[PDB]
């Protein structure tokens, strides 16, 4: 015989983190200068190839491609 | 042209002994036809393999105990014999459940 | 379930490969033998494909067993866009 | 599910390191000869293995 | 007019070659991936566009037309209960082709058409 | 491979009731009453004994393949080295397995217990 009592928590919530929705993020991304040169912001990957643009953040430019490799300090 | 001696060394395992012994009749017979130097059957001494198990399946009553047993034998023939005819005669009349090793020895 | 693209599609293209597939019930196993992915999802997508009614599935010692049907078939050559002659190797008549 | 965390503990020896190939059960198993088998099914399919009543 | 662009679009699903939306369009098209871009005119921002433009012309043909919602429609984008109109809305912004894929009839000829003139 | 004959043969009894039990596992709707396994030195024959040989064989005869290939790929033996027989019980009545699924069948459909006993 097995009679467990109704769990009691000693905490609030965590509720899993809904990851930040940015509405049209590609826009910050890229900048036309007035139809015709385009101009990248913030910075580039020359490991995965160009495209891929590097986090600001706190002063260490994190990429997509290299997550875990690429946090350069600038 | 293959003439050389090779003492070629066939051996057999198996759990039943009737059909063990009928491949080691037949084999003695079929080299013998052959006219070929031989040692018999020799039969090593009976392997006997035991496990001791609970009757119970959840460890209540009394105790009770039973053994379950294999008997495999292990008889080897050597043949002072050239390697075709050997090859021909062990590759042919081979019967369910008898497991036959060969080792040339050369 | 968080399957990558190109894993599902590779698993279900071996799957066309042989017509049959083993997975054994061990799971977080690193690499599933002769398809070098984690056996998870391989039996995660399997028994989805055999809920849609695509593949039949078998429990037997701890060991999955998964076979393709004739819609099955036909629905994973037309996810591959396989040629409609080509046939898995289960329909390969190997005769006794 | 992160890789690090998860199953993280290695399984070389103990109990959960060998399975009963039949149902899985960690509880007594039968490891000699690699027989890797709980007594229980090994009580239910010895005579199809080979395991005989003898003595 | 235009029956070529499904054709293209099918050609590239059947090889993975869609990278729908804005950021897969614009990863395509920096990349050498980039082969037929379709960007709608019919934007209310009337920003987005003007910035895919750019970056095609940095991979340069594009092939705009119009009426995204309809480009949503016939782009592939849902789940094939009828042969037509089974999703419930969606909408394509942008649609860039990857992998030119098995068939040609009168790709060649649009693009040359379009952008190279 | 090098492995002790007492081992060997071990592993032969365990890949023996492997293989019934796997067989009573799938043919039980085809009536299996029994496997056989010879070993010869190139293959392997696997002989099966049931009532319904022919739904045993399938369509084309690709049953007794794809059968076949899963046992292939379970004990990663290489291709052509197991070949599965499909052999008509010789009295399915003298064989007490087949009777009992037979039973076990009646009993499923909801019959006369005291009448199919
Ligand atoms: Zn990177």
């Amino acid at each position: 015989g097995k009679k467990r009592k109704k769990k009691v928590y000693t905490t609030p919530k965590k509720i899993r983190h809904k990851h930040k929705k940015v509405k049209l993020a590609v826009l910050n991304y890229y900048k036309v200068d007035d139809e015709g040169k385009v101009a990248k912001l913030r910075k580039e990957c020359p490991n995965c190839g160009p495209g891929i643009f590097l986090a600001n953040h706190g002063d260490r430019f994190y990429c997509g491609k290299c997550h875990s490799t690429f946090a350069t300090q600038k | 042209q293959e003439v050389v001696i090779h003492k070629i060394r066939i051996n057999l395992t198996s759990t039943k002994v009737k059909q063990l012994e009928n491949v080691s009749a037949n084999i003695i017979k079929n080299a013998e036809t052959f006219k070929l130097v031989k040692k018999g059957p020799v039969r090593l001494p009976t392997k006997v393999l035991k496990i001791s198990t609970r009757k119970t399946p959840n460890g209540e009553g009394s105790k009770t105990w039973d053994t379950y047993e294999m008997r495999i034998h292990k008889r080897y023939i050597d043949l002072e014999a050239p390697a075709h005819i050997v090859k021909r005669i062990t590759q042919i009349t081979i019967e369910p459940g008898v497991d036959v090793e060969v080792i040339i020895a050369a | 379930m968080l399957i990558p693209k190109e894993d599902r599609k590779k698993i279900y293209q071996h799957l066309f490969q042989e017509g049959v597939l083993v997975a054994k019930k061990d799971f977080n196993q690193p690499k599933h033998e002769e398809i070098d992915t984690k056996n998870l999802f391989v039996i995660k997508a399997l028994q989805s494909l055999t809920s849609k009614g695509f593949v039949k599935t078998q429990f037997s010692w701890q060991y999955y067993y998964y076979t393709l049907t004739e819609e099955g078939v036909v629905y994973l050559r037309e996810y591959l866009n396989l040629p409609e002659h080509i046939f898995p190797a289960t329909y390969l008549a190997g005769q006794s | 599910a992160h890789e690090n965390v998860w199953y993280s503990h290695p399984r070389k020896f103990g109990k959960g390191s060998r399975q009963c190939r039949i149902s899985g059960s960690h509880s007594g198993l039968i490891r000699k000869y690699g027989l890797n088998i709980d007594r229980q099914s090994f009580r239910e399919k010895a005579n199809d293995i080979g395991f005989y009543k003898y003595r | 007019i235009e029956d070529a662009l499904k054709v293209v679009l099918r050609t590239s699903l059947v090889h993975d070659g869609l990278a729908r939306g804005l950021r897969e369009s614009a990863k395509a098209l920096t990349r050498g991936e980039g082969q037929l871009a379709v960007l709608v005119e019919s934007v209310t921002e009337e920003a987005i566009s003007k910035l895919v433009q750019g970056l095609a012309t940095e991979n340069v043909p594009l092939i705009k037309v119009a009426d995204a919602k309809q480009l949503g429609e016939w782009a592939g984008l849902g789940k094939i209960d009828r042969d037509g109109n089974a999703r419930k809305v969606v909408g394509a912004s942008v649609v860039v082709v990857k992998n030119w894929g098995a068939d040609t009839q009168e790709r060649e000829i649009l693009l040359e058409h379009f952008s190279q003139q | 491979a090098i492995i002790s004959k007492k081992r060997k043969l071990v592993a032969d009894g365990v890949f023996y009731a492997e293989l019934n039990e796997f067989f009573t596992r799938e043919l039980a709707e085809e009536g299996y009453s029994g496997v056989e396994v010879r070993v010869t030195p190139t293959k392997t024959e696997i002989i099966i004994r049931a009532t319904k040989v022919q739904d045993v064989v399938g369509e084309n005869g690709r049953r007794i393949n794809e059968l076949t290939l899963l046992i292939e790929k379970r004990f990663k033996y290489k291709r052509g080295t197991i070949a599965l027989y499909a052999e008509r019980v010789h009295d399915r009545g003298l064989s007490a397995v087949a009777q009992a699924e037979s039973m076990k069948f009646k009993l499923l459909n909801g019959l006369a217990i005291r009448r199919a006993a």
